[PDB]
């Protein structure tokens, strides 16, 4: 093909190296599934050695990992959190709670999954997911970031 | 930066556990209490299965209580492991949370080989446990316990008499004992304020009256005695787990009762009365004699209540539960008096705050 | 019993010794550098970092993983419709519709698995009669899309034929305890 | 293991060590095989002017011995 | 436990513990993965005469 | 060619900075039980530049309610103000040659405090408010208190100048003779750089994120360096004033390589102390810097006054 | 002259740095992108209100202690004076006078924090 | 393997640079594993699948898939049953 499109897959490529070997999620957490997350954090999985590092604010977060149930009462507050996040930023649902309700899918109080409020990116099953599957998730991600194509796109166009 | 209220705004993590609870079978409603208190699942199990065990008026074989009991030191040591690690990452220090944490990978190990589950194994049963313990776990658990008080030495080298942490503990959050009292505290707090109380030395419950311990008990009231106090029960627990290991007994699993619990799949696919009572218990569930009770046990963050009220049905027909979190988060705002931002955060780490069993 | 924790027993009195040693732990910082060295001797340790995907974390033939349908060795199915996994299911995560088949055998015509709503408790595979339903040891089947997580009876007996090999020798290490 | 963090370690040394060998060359190379010199009062400055003036260069690290006297 | 013994030395000394005694991490102590088969025992009620379940 | 030397000072500074970025995350990590980055480069060489190329493709924050001149502003006068304190540090022989050297250093250093005054005050937010105040208390009780050490040890030096301080410690170290000071400003130094246990304005468990908290991408980018830059930059001080390198005239490669080992040294140690202790609380700082450092520091610098009046070692004026 | 340089070139990479940041990436804002964060709900109040400060008295003695200092420092160039025995007696009248208003206000519990 | 090593990393698996025609030289996958070895690395047992095979039969899958998200061959949802009620079909003849 043309020398330019190598040129801008070339770039696409540096930029999603970048953008999947620096993925900082928000230090935003609900439940159970919170506790494995930490659990990833533990020194067994090694997020920070993935490149994976919590950060406070949502200024600062990449990726937010809905990680337990999602009440009626915290919504507005998830989707406050993820709009206050810049750009290029994705979800990962964590557990049965934040895919689809899970052993609450039929409570009063409950969003029947964390899609209904932000668009998700990655769901990762189980009740809790072991850090090894939100592990895989995050890999997942990273493997799906890798697979963008923005700046060809934009040439495309 | 002074704090003049606390107002917790709580029931973002309420989920309807009770009325769901009241509409499912009781061994339905069984794994709602591991994700109550999730970071004591095990014991949350065994309060809800004595419970209901207290309603059937039956009681599990004694080699399902010493497991019983041993699950709960082992889920002692992992609560008071996250209380303490977590407190300190929220004053600053987060090392300890570290290598704590791989010992909780180790105890998560320890579930995942008994249940399949490395939190909400949903093992402790009304009847005993789920299943008998595979070959090798408890030389594993003897394993993983003679190794441990040394790393409780090492974060207790890494805290207890750093001047750091003092200043930051010592003298916040002072509850008296008689305010302990009316704001309804329990487990840690009381014992903190210097009162004399574990439900496991007073109301004991399955072998607890069998092993020895001893009970931390503070004098100051403050958030370096609760800490002092969760080290030392951990210490503690450890003393228990390892008279567990020396005392488990032989025996069966499951009370030998086929309308509570459910038969051997060997003598399910080959029986007509085991069929019909594993159709039965699987489909309806048991029935349980219409009745109110209370059951509480001592928890790692404190009383944990069950008020169970059954119409006579397999279903519950109530299901209250109390714990101590909702307690103490309602004298948050009382022990915060006096105090700053740092000090509200260091009162909230050594309250030991979990909000799935505060919400429900 | 019980013990105390910060109480202090009578009093050891002033001495220079003793007063020379205070001052010396307030000013020469001691507690604060034996914490260093405490955090010196993890430094010169060995990590406990396993190599993920390379290394993975053990696990038990109980393990809790992802459902599947199972068959005879003849390779009938196992499930025999009988609606126990759906009844004891305690977040309604199955869906079972049923007909005699063609040589008037009891079988299901759905059998759908929400696993968004599966808490992944194992009550399905420990209330089957004929050991049809199990949850296999695969953990790491995360989707992009909710929908790839709600199972049909073509997806759970794909997952029972791509894990038999593995499941089969996961009941055969564990029926003997259940 | 521990000697990881050598190899950044490494990076970290070879970053420092450039700035001050590489100004104290640029010194020496910008004065002519000599230190630059330091006017830390006006009798150096003065000094350093009258170097300037006296090698008819406009430099002042060029200096002038005994070649320039009879 | 592939540590040196300058550097376990060294470790022991920063941390005041001996360390090599109780290591953290498992190598050999640990019981097999794989079990010979067990054989349950049965409860008081497996028996064949005096087991009316009106007594119990 | 001496815009080749401040290529080479300012383009190996940051490279620096960012391995040592990466080195705190390994060092963290292997204090902490585990690895830190390995995957990304090599050996997790490529880490920082993951980081920073992901900060500078992501898009900055432009809040409603801030004021967008001084949130301009700040991060680029911290980045700023961290490569100017670098300027005139002598390895032996500085890229800027002062006469008041650590008089410059002072002044730099409260403006830095400044870039994060207006940066919490500019970002309207109340974290941002909370980590303005906090940081205002900081820098009164670690100002004071440095400034007399920075007095008594530049009298037992002699002069302001840096040069000055490599022949003072020609023959010996100044830790020797000003240990407890040295101590003191050690902490000082701590407490300067905002590193645990005395950050507090970017507390992550108390406030969120503090003073940045509303910072995104890349002036999060540029605070990030400065902090970092700074922290090399004092454990640098602290080793040019303290730990005197071995420097000998005719080669002064041996002083950049000692100055370059004890550097790391230092940095490695604020790495260490970190990982070994919890936050103090900011009102705790105060009292410790205004009740312990401070009058020890009086009396130190009476001594100081004394000592070579009654040695007859008064340090020449050049 | 090349102090200024060196100087002018920080700015310059700072500036250049920072128009980087905010012309590189794709930009898309909206309102609740910009609304001020206060940990996912709205803030009650503004955070221009006044904001209680407990160490006042603390900051105005750091001002009289900071003009101590501005005292103390041309010490270096006053210990090559002659007359070193009134240097030395003035320069410890100073730093004791310091240390007795420092011990006054410690005494007087101004160094303490209000409320 | 190697049993010097501690609990964990005492097993590993260097994955194929292709599997299934993807190239997974970097694209590594934990699903890459096919479920004998699967149970051997996450140490369900001590034996390895070449001196204890599996037991075989005729549906166990001969080609292992991993993970096939956001791929042509990904799973979709869809109703197994047949339709339940029949429609009534107007005759085609017009009645005049
Ligand atoms: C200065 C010390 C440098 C490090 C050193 O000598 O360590 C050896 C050894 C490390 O002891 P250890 O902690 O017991 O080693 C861990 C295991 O016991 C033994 O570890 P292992 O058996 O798992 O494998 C060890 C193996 C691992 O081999 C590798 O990693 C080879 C990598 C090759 C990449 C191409 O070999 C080494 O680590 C040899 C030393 C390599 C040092 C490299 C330093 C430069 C790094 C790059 C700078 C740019 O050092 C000492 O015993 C004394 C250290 C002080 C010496 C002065
Ligand atoms: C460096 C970056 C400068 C541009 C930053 C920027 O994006 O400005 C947005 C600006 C567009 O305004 P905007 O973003 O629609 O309005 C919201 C701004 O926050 C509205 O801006 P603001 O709320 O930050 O207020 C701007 C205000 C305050 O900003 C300043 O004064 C900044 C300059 C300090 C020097 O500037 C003025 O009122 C004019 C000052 C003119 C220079 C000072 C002359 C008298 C004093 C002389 C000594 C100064 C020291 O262009
Ligand atoms: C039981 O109850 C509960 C809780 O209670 C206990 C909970 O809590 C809870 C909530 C639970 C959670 C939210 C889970 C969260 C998990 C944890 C709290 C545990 C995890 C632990 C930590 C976060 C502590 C981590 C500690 C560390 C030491 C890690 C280090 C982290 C850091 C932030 C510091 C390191 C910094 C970074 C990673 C970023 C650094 C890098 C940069 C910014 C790059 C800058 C560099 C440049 C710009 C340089 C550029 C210049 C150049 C010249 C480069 C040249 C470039 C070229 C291209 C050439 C729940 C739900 C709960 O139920
Ligand atoms: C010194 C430290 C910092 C270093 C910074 C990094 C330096 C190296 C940067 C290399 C990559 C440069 C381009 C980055 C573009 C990032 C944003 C992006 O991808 O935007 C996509 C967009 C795509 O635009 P679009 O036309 O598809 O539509 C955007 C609008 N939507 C999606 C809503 C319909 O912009 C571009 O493609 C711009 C390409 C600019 C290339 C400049 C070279
Ligand atoms: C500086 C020290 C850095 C860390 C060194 C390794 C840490 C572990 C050492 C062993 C240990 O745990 O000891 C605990 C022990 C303390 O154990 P302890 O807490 O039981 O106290 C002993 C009992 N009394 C109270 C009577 C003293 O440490 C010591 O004995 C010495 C501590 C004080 C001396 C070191 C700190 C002050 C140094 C000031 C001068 C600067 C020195 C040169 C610096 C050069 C580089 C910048
Ligand atoms: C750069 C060189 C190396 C520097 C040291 C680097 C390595 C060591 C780093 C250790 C980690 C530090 C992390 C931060 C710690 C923060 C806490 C802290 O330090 O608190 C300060 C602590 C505070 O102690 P405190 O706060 O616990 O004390 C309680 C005080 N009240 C009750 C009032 C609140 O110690 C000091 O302030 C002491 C400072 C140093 C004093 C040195 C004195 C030396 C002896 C002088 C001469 C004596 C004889 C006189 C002549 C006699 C003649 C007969
Ligand atoms: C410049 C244009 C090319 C940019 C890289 C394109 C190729 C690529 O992404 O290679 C992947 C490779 C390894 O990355 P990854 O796939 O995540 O490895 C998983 C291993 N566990 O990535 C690498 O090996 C790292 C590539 C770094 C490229 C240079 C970065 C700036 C210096
Ligand atoms: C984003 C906006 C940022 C605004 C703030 C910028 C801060 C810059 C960095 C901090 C500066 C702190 C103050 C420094 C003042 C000078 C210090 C000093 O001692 O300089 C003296 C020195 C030579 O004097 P001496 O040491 O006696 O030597 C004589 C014999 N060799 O040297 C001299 O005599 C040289 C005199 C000039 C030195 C300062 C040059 C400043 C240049 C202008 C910077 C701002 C430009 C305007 C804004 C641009 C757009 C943003
Ligand atoms: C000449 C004067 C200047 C000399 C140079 C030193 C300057 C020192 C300046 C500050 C001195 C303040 C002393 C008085 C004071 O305010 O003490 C307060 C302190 C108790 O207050 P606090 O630290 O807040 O305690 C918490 C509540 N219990 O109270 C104490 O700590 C009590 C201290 C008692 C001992 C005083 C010193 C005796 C020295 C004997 C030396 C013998 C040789
Ligand atoms: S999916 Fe299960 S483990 Fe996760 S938050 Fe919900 S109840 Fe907890
Ligand atoms: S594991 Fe439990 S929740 Fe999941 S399908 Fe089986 S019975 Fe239902
Ligand atoms: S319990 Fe077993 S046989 Fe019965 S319907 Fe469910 S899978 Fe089929």
């Amino acid at each position: 093909r043309s020398r330019a499109e190598y040129v801008v897959t070339k770039l696409d490529d540096l930029i999603n190296w970048a953008r999947r070997s620096s993925l900082w999620p928000m230090t935003f957490g609900l439940a159970c599934c919170a506790v494995e997350m930490m659990h990833m954090a533990a020194p067994r999985y090694d997020m920070d050695r993935f490149g994976v590092v919590f950060r406070a604010s949502p200024r600062q977060a990449d990726v937010m990992i809905v990680a337990g149930t999602l009440t009626n009462k915290m919504a507005p507050a998830l989707r406050k959190v993820y709009d206050q996040m810049p750009e290029p930023r994705y979800v990962v649902s964590m557990g049965s709670c934040a895919n689809g309700g899970g052993y609450y899918h039929y409570s009063y109080s409950v969003v029947r999954g964390c899609d209904r409020i932000v668009p998700v990116d990655i769901y990762v099953p189980g009740c809790p997911p072991t850090a090894e599957a939100l592990l895989y998730g995050i890999l997942q991600l990273q493997r799906k970031i890798k697979r963008e194509q923005k700046l060809k796109i934009w040439y495309r166009r | 930066e002074m704090v003049r209220k606390c107002d917790p705004h709580i029931g973002l993590l309420h989920r309807g556990t009770e009325k769901l609870i009241e509409y499912k079978t009781y061994l339905q409603a069984l794994p709602y209490f591991d994700r109550l208190d999730y970071v004591s699942m095990m014991c949350n199990e065994q309060a809800y299965s004595i419970a209901v065990e207290k309603l059937l008026n039956i009681q599990p074989p004694p080699r399902a209580q010493w497991i019983r009991v041993l699950f709960g030191e082992i889920t002692r040591i992992l609560n008071h492991i996250m209380a303490v690690t977590t407190h300190a990452l929220d004053i600053g220090a987060m090392t300890p949370f570290f290598w704590m944490f791989e010992e909780r990978e180790k105890m998560f190990e320890f579930y995942e080989r008994v249940s399949g589950a490395r939190m909400h194994a949903a093992y402790i049963r009304p009847g005993g446990v789920h299943q008998d313990l595979p070959l090798g776990l408890l030389d594993d658990i003897y394993e993983f316990s003679k190794n441990f008080s040394l790393r409780i030495d090492e974060v207790e080298e890494m805290l207890t008499n750093n001047r750091i942490w003092r200043n930051r503990t010592v003298d916040i959050g002072v509850v008296t004992a008689e305010d302990a009292l009316n704001y309804g505290f329990s487990g840690v707090m009381l014992r903190g304020s210097g009162i004399q109380w574990d439900l496991r030395k007073t109301q004991p419950y399955d072998v607890y009256d069998q092993v020895e311990f001893d009970v931390p008990i503070g004098s100051r009231g403050d958030c370096y005695d609760r800490y002092l106090c969760r080290v030392e029960e951990m210490r503690q627990s450890l003393r228990i787990i390892e008279q567990c290991l020396n005392k488990m007994p032989p025996g069966e699993i499951k009370v030998d009762d086929a309308k509570v619990s459910p038969p051997k799949r060997a003598e399910m696919k080959t029986s007509m009365e085991s069929l019909i009572h594993h159709f039965k218990l699987y489909t309806e569930g048991y029935q349980v004699p219409p009745g109110a009770t209370y059951t509480a046990i001592e928890a790692p963050k404190g009383e944990f209540g069950v008020y169970l009220v059954s119409d006579g049905s397999s279903r519950p027909y109530r299901c209250k539960i109390k714990a101590p979190g909702f307690a103490h988060l309602a004298g948050l705002d009382k022990m915060s008096k006096g105090h700053m931002l740092a000090d509200v955060v260091a009162i909230i780490g050594t309250q030991d705050i979990v909000f799935g069993e505060i919400d429900r | 019993t019980y013990k105390y924790v910060n109480k202090k027993e009578q009093e050891s009195e002033v001495d220079m010794k003793s007063a020379t040693d205070n001052a010396a732990r307030i000013l020469m910082w001691t507690e604060l550098i034996r914490g260093l060295g405490m955090t010196l001797s993890y430094l010169f340790r060995e990590p406990a970092t396993i190599n993920y995907p390379f290394e993975k974390g053990p696990l038990s033939p109980r393990f809790r993983g992802e459902h599947a349908l199972r068959r005879y060795p003849s390779g009938e199915e196992r499930c025999i419709a009988c609606k126990l996994c759906e009844a004891i299911c305690p977040a309604q995560a199955i869906t079972i519709e049923a007909e005699p088949r063609a040589d008037g055998s009891r079988r299901t015509t759905r059998y759908d698995i929400d696993m968004t709503k599966c808490i992944y408790c194992g009550f399905c595979q420990e209330a089957c009669p004929v050991d049809a339903i199990v949850e296999g040891p695969n953990f790491e089947f995360s989707t992009e899309t909710h929908e790839e997580l709600l199972y049909n009876k073509e997806k759970l007996l794909n997952n029972g034929d791509k894990w038999e090999a593995e499941i089969a020798a996961n009941i055969q290490a564990d029926y003997l305890y259940r | 293991m521990w000697f990881e963090i050598l190899p950044g370690l490494a990076i970290m040394g070879v970053c420092l060590v450039i700035p001050g060998v590489s100004t104290a060359y640029i010194h020496k190379f910008t004065n002519g095989g000599k230190e630059k010199r330091v006017a830390r009062v006006q009798y150096q400055w003065y000094l350093m002017e009258r170097d300037r003036r006296i090698s008819g260069v406009n430099r002042y690290y060029v200096s002038k011995g005994l070649e320039n006297i009879d | 436990a592939s540590a040196t013994r300058v550097i376990q030395k060294l470790r022991n000394w920063a941390s005041g513990q001996d360390l090599q005694a109780k290591l953290q991490l498992r190598y050999q102590e640990i019981a097999k993965r794989t079990q010979p088969p067990p054989k349950l025992p049965v409860g008081p009620s497996h028996k064949l005469s005096n087991n009316y379940y009106c007594t119990r | 060619m001496f815009f080749i030397n401040i290529l080479t000072l300012l383009v190996p500074i940051l490279i620096a900075m960012a391995f040592l970025t990466l080195v705190e995350r390994k060092i963290l990590g292997y204090m902490q039980l585990r690895k830190g980055p390995n995957i990304v480069g090599p050996y997790g060489i490529l880490q920082p530049f993951a980081d920073a190329m992901k900060l500078f493709m992501k898009e900055p924050m432009r809040p409603l309610t801030t004021s967008m001149s001084l949130f301009i502003i700040a991060p680029t006068l911290s980045l700023t103000l961290a490569l100017s304190l670098w300027v005139p540090l002598p390895m032996p022989h500085p890229l800027i040659n002062l006469n008041l050297g650590i008089l410059f250093i002072l002044a730099t250093s409260s403006l830095s405090v400044y870039s994060i005054l207006w940066s919490g005050w500019a970002s309207n937010s109340k974290y941002s408010l909370f980590g303005a105040l906090r940081a205002v208390a900081q820098t009164i009780s670690y100002e004071v208190t440095m400034a007399i050490i920075l007095l008594s040890v530049l009298l037992m030096n002699g002069s302001y100048s840096l040069q000055t301080l490599i022949t003072t410690q020609e023959h010996m170290w100044l830790l020797l003779p000003a240990w407890p000071m040295a101590m003191m400003w050690f902490i000082s130094t701590l407490a300067e750089t905002n590193r645990a246990p005395f950050d507090l304005t970017e507390g992550e468990s108390e406030l969120v994120s503090g003073f940045n908290v509303e910072y995104a991408a890349g002036p999060f980018a540029l605070f990030f360096m400065a902090e970092y830059t700074n922290i090399i930059l004092m454990n640098a001080l602290t080793t040019i004033i303290f730990l005197g390198p071995l420097y000998y005239i005719n080669l002064p490669e041996l002083y950049s390589t000692n100055f370059m080992m004890e550097a790391l040294l230092l940095s490695s140690t604020f790495l260490w102390i970190r990982a070994s202790y919890p936050r103090f609380r900011y009102d705790q700082l105060m009292h410790l810097l205004w009740k312990n450092f401070l009058p020890l520091t009086l009396a130190l610098c009476m001594w100081h006054i004394s000592l070579p009046i009654f040695t007859a070692g008064v340090p020449p004026y050049m | 002259m090349n102090l200024y340089t060196v100087i002018f070139i920080n700015i310059l990479l700072s500036l250049t740095l920072i128009l980087v940041a905010f012309w590189l990436p794709q930009m898309n804002l909206y309102s609740e992108k910009a609304n001020p964060y206060e940990c996912g709900f709205d803030p009650t109040s503004s955070a221009r209100l006044p904001f209680s400060m407990k160490f006042f008295l603390v900051a105005i003695t750091f001002l009289l202690f900071d003009l101590e200092i501005a005292l103390l420092l041309p010490l270096p160039w006053a210990i090559q004076t002659i007359k070193t025995s009134t240097m030395m007696i003035m320069a410890f009248i100073l730093v004791t006078i310091l240390s007795l208003g420092l011990a006054y206000e410690w005494t007087q519990k101004g160094l303490e924090w209000t409320e | 393997e190697d049993n010097k090593q501690f609990f964990g990393r005492h097993r590993w698996v260097i994955y194929t640079t292709e599997m299934n025609g993807k190239n997974t030289f970097w694209d590594v996958d934990g699903s890459m594993v096919p479920p004998e070895w699967h149970r051997w690395l996450h140490c369900m047992t001590d034996d390895p699948p070449t001196t204890n095979p599996p037991t075989a039969r005729k549906f166990i899958w001969t080609n292992h898939k991993f993970n096939v998200s956001a791929t042509p061959e990904q799973y979709v949802p869809y109703s197994t049953t047949r339709k339940k009620i029949h429609e009534w079909v107007p005759p085609s003849t017009p009645y005049k």
